[PDB]
């Protein structure tokens, strides 16, 4: 019954999971992995301009 | 929750005592001896619960006597059932492979 | 009082948590940030339980 | 790669809500580590998950040791023997769990 209610809050655990997946940390490693695919295509920008 | 399957279903009601409940049963088969396990197929799941059992020969047998023929056991091969029913209480209503 | 240690205040909207104030906020303040977001979130769920 | 990143923090942060559970059920490590992989690839691709199929199925509970956990089978057969493996019809699919 222990593991039982253990498992059943670990399946909840998707929505702080989910919630973490909008945090102040998860913000900055998406802005800046989208800032080097960023760099790649502004650099193709002003190549092409 | 639904009333549908936890509604008990009525199998036998009252024989008055006398005369005992005698049932006898010619075509002794697992069906019609230990009872039948209906299927509604309800938004198209065979959707089954307590109020789809039908009774058998030894339901409406309990408290009097079931009559049966050796040939109707020995012939539709329902005596084993038949015995371990007897033997262990192990009434079972048949359903469908299906 | 995390905030304000550094003089930054708060406005928070139940499940988004968030400070306001001019500047960066310090990488411990943040980190603390996340860690009540985390922690709230978690209770939340065990309050349902 | 931002799939692959949210996969990683999934990793991370079920590392850390797993261990007590780790320690918890020591013997319990497959099962585990499973749900935690799967709560992975449910962060990295945005698969459905449902506890249905992530719940442990209680077979039997303790017998308090005296008597011994004595079962007779006089119908010896592999549905009675092996237990059986139930299909629900929902939404018209055979979808078990």
């Amino acid at each position: 019954i222990h593991l039982a209610e253990a498992v059943e809050g670990l399946l909840l655990e998707v929505n702080r999971l989910d919630e973490l997946f909008r945090q102040g940390s998860f913000l900055r490693e998406k802005t800046q992995l989208e800032a080097r695919f960023k760099e790649a295509r502004e650099q193709q920008l002003e190549a092409l301009r | 929750l639904d009333p549908a399957q936890w509604r008990p279903n009525l199998l036998t009601s009252s024989s008055s005592g006398t005369p005992p409940p005698i049932v006898y049963e010619p075509y002794a088969t697992a069906p019609r001896l230990f009872g039948r396990l209906d299927y509604l197929v309800d938004r198209g799941v065979w959707s089954t619960n307590v109020s789809l059992i039908r009774p058998g020969a030894v339901h409406r047998a309990q408290g009097g006597y079931l009559i049966l023929d050796a040939l109707s056991l020995k012939r539709e091969g329902t005596w084993e059932a038949f015995k371990r029913a007897l033997r262990n209480g192990q009434v079972e209503p048949v359903t469908e492979p299906q | 009082r995390e905030a304000q240690e550094a003089g930054f205040a708060l406005s928070t909207n139940g499940e988004r948590l968030e400070l306001t104030g001019p500047g960066p906020v310090p990488a411990e303040l943040s980190a603390r940030l996340e860690e009540v977001t985390l922690g709230s979130l978690a209770a939340s769920a065990e309050l349902e339980v | 790669a931002l799939r692959r990143l949210r996969r990683d923090w999934a990793l991370h942060y079920l590392n850390n809500r797993f261990e007590p559970l780790f320690q918890r059920f020591p013997q319990a490590r497959a099962y585990l580590e499973a749900l935690r992989a799967r709560l992975a690839r449910y962060a990295e691709t945005g698969e459905p998950l449902d506890p249905a199929q992530w719940r442990p199925n209680l077979l039997t509970s303790s017998s308090s040791g005296t008597p011994p956990p004595i079962v007779y089978e006089p119908y010896a057969t592999a549905p009675r023997l092996f237990g059986r493996l139930d299909y629900l019809v929902d939404r018209g699919v055979w979808s078990t769990n």
